[PDB]
């Protein structure tokens, strides 16, 4: 098992910037993607970047290319999701997702691809 | 059928891998080593209802069909059971889609854990291919 904590999260004025900080812990050896997800109000979980930790590459869902980078410290066990250029559309619960194993790139925005989860973490954009 | 190490550098040679993805012949070899032991058999099952087969046990929730994993997506469109074949151009086919994913051949955790940036030529060495 693997345990992923989440820190950062509350306020931002829109056009401003947060960073969402995941650090996992446990059988941490075999994780293959640390990924952010979010689920704004009344709608359902999307994927929303997603990083394979032994490239580096990262994949992002459109509505967030360029104004949102993930990011990691591999030896630390840890990655960060850099939100910049905020909108209010990006108000939601961001949670942070691992899995152990090798998923298709054209899978690691689908939460189903997951086995790991955090505890999510509010971001309102006002 | 368990491979010698020289006899799987060439049949693996054969079935153009020598720098496929820009992962010399080595790489390859070393992958099958610590992934199957060179076993065409082999096979583990994981926690998800999945099973890695083969001689570079390729997973049946991705990758092949096995008619018994959930959410099986078959990217491969094979049966499970073809790569468990005493030759190895089913699991080779299915290798080649597998590392051209777009993160090379880190899908083979025993490869990161074992070859990867190792002097995998070793593996090649000797075997007059
Ligand atoms: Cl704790
Ligand atoms: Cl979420
Ligand atoms: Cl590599
Ligand atoms: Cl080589």
């Amino acid at each position: 098992d693997v345990q992923l904590v989440e820190s950062g999260g509350g306020s931002v004025q829109a056009g401003g910037s947060l960073r969402l900080s995941c650090a996992a812990s446990g059988s941490t050896d075999s994780i293959e993607y640390m990924t952010w997800f979010r689920q704004a109000p009344g709608k359902a979980r999307e994927g929303v970047a997603a990083l394979y930790t032994h490239t580096g590459n990262t994949y992002y869902t459109d509505s967030v290319k360029g104004r949102f980078t993930i990011s990691q410290d591999k030896a630390k066990n840890m990655a960060y999701l850099r939100m910049d250029s905020v909108k209010s559309e990006d108000t939601a619960i961001y949670t942070c997702g691992a899995t152990r194993k090798a998923v298709p790139v054209r899978f690691a925005l689908d939460q189903s691809s997951y086995d790991y989860w955090g505890q999510g973490t509010q971001v309102t954009v006002s | 059928k368990v491979f010698g190490r020289c006899e799987l550098a060439a049949a693996m040679k054969r079935h153009g891998l020598d720098n496929y993805r820009g992962y010399s012949l080595g790489n390859w070899v070393c992958a099958a080593k610590f992934e199957s032991n060179f076993n065409t058999q082999a096979t583990n099952r994981n926690t998800d209802g999945s099973t890695d087969y083969g001689i570079l046990q390729i997973n049946s929730r991705w990758w092949c069909n096995d008619g018994r994993t959930p959410g099986s997506r078959n990217l491969c469109n094979i049966p499970c059971s073809a790569l468990l074949s005493s030759d190895i151009t089913a699991s080779v086919n299915c290798a080649k889609k597998i590392v051209s994913d777009g993160n090379g051949m880190n899908a083979w955790v025993a490869w990161r854990n074992r070859c990867k940036g190792t002097d995998v030529q070793a593996w090649i060495r000797g075997c007059r291919l």
